[PDB]
C-alpha cells in the first residue's frame, strides 16, 4: 500500500519537511509583493 | 497588499492617460483657434474685417 497508494496509510504532513518546497513559496511570494511594491515606489533590491 | 499597489498604480496610471489626452486635444484646438483668428484690419485700411 505504501508503494502503490501512500494517501490513506500516511497522514498529513508539513511543508516544511519538502525540501526547498518552504524556500520555493517565499520566493515565489518576495517577487509577487516586490513586483507589487516597484509600481508604487519603495525601490527593494530586485530578486531575479 | 501587492495586488492593492498594482490597482492603485493602475488607476494612477490610467488618470494620467486621460489627463495627457485631454491636454494634448486641448492645446491643439487653442493653437488651430488661435492660427484662424488673430489680428484683423483696422477701419481705415479697409472696409471689411
Amino acid at each position: 500500500k505504501l508503494l502503490s497508494d501512500p494517501a490513506s496509510v500516511i497522514g498529513p504532513l508539513a511543508q516544511s519537511m519538502i525540501t526547498g518546497l518552504t524556500g520555493a513559496l517565499g520566493n515565489l511570494n518576495t517577487a509577487i509583493n516586490q513586483i507589487g511594491d516597484v509600481l508604487v515606489g519603495t525601490v527593494v533590491t530586485p530578486i531575479n | 497588499s501587492a495586488i492593492s499597489n498594482v490597482i492603485d498604480w493602475f488607476n494612477s496610471l490610467l488618470n494620467f492617460q486621460d489627463t495627457t489626452t485631454s491636454n494634448q486635444i486641448n492645446q491643439q484646438n487653442f493653437q488651430i483657434a488661435t492660427l484662424a483668428s488673430g489680428i484683423k484690419k483696422q477701419q481705415w485700411e479697409c472696409r471689411y474685417s
